[PDB]
């Protein structure tokens, strides 16, 4: 059937992508619609799986959700397209010519881009492998538990705030020996009070989510920036 | 739909 | 010592890489060169092993060696590199930011290297389990054979070409027999035997060639004809 | 050196 629509073209370009949607079609297109994509060298899987290894992103911007997020720990990322280009693309094919360089999302270069092929991940560049999440963080600690790991940290040791102990608190073993994200500044009073009691000397890093989400964004931790730093001791 | 963080 | 060279590094990126070059490094860098590699997770071996599990195979392009074509029996292959990694890499160290994308060894694309994940080897999948090797195959019996049962031959038979019999034939346990030989004088011989005492059977028989071509796209073709010498199906 | 096949 898609065939059919199919047999009117000479040849078919091979787009070559293995993209998710974020902040679009939210489920799949009419089966047709699919099977054409697929015919085209694009395939669309429903969320991220490592072995896929996907290369696409669609979006209509540069979007905070877990998929965008993770579009950044690609291997690599290729492609960070607008949904128009499907769009496009379905309205010609119902020649083809529609290009993968008339639709970048606004705000993703290719300097950014091309970060996603550098051997190391961003948090794991930075020297940040072990990691404290107090247990509200918004959004949940799986998701950016899954985020966070998706770009190179290895443990995430989740802290309920107002319970733990100074002995709950991991250290950074690879520099911060203590690396917390927190949500509220009562939080903060409290960590800092329990390391600097147990363990006076070392040095300690507490941020904001927003903190490691720009990091994503720039695919670069940035040491000098106190943007969203509460509080650090080095 | 999913949630932006 | 290595260390101090890598000392001025903030953080070291670990490629996750075991490997075996093949036209290119031929025993190796200097000790300190090497030391870099392990401590940036790269791993050089001498000869393949199978419990070793190598991912990786240096080479300035597809190559007919040995090692080459048992790299596409590895569990899976992740990386078929040129050397130029190995060397801009050691250039740097001489932040790191040599990727493993830029490398590629024409010819060798995902769709191949993927079908080393397949649970299954090439011939296996083809159903050639046992064959039989005439003992003047160019490169040796040895060699030739440890390729074939990397890529899933169970038993090789090598049979001298001017002396032996129909008994010595051993079956394919589907092409009932299957042979490499060299030359046209062994493909009349046997399929004479063959057909004087076992005449409603299959036969294949066929060239390195088609081995090799086999082996360069993980794939048993047995609608080509090339490097097919003699069929009865 | 390495035998090509």
């Amino acid at each position: 059937k898609a065939e059919k629509i199919l047999a009117r073209f000479n040849e078919l370009p091979n787009y070559d992508l293995k993209a998710v949607c974020t902040g679009c079609f939210h489920d799949g297109f009419n089966e047709v619609d699919i099977e054409i994509l697929n015919q085209l060298g694009i395939k669309i899987f429903d969320n991220i799986k490592e072995t896929d290894k996907l290369n696409c992103i669609f979006a209509p911007k540069i979007l905070r959700t877990e998929k965008f997020l993770k579009s950044l720990s690609f291997e690599p990322l290729k492609f960070a397209l607008k949904p128009e280009f499907i769009i496009d693309l379905l309205k010609q094919i119902h020649q083809i010519n529609i290009n993968l360089f008339d639709y970048e999302i606004n705000g993703i270069n290719e300097s950014i881009i091309s970060k996603t092929k550098l051997p190391t991940k961003v948090f794991e560049r930075a020297n940040i492998r072990c990691i404290n999440l107090v247990n509200d963080i918004p959004g949940g600690v799986d998701t950016i538990g899954s985020v966070l790991k998706a770009h190179g940290i290895e443990k995430i040791n989740v802290l309920r705030s107002k319970k733990c102990t100074f002995e709950d608190i991991i250290p950074n073993d690879v520099i911060f020996k203590y690396v917390l994200i927190v949500t509220k500044a009562s939080q903060v009073k409290k960590f800092t009070k329990l390391i600097n009691d147990r363990d006076k000397n070392e040095t300690i890093l507490i941020v904001e989510w927003n903190w490691c989400v720009e990091s994503i964004f720039h695919l670069n931790v940035d040491f000098t920036s106190k943007k969203n730093v509460l509080y650090q001791k080095k | 739909a999913s949630q932006e963080l």
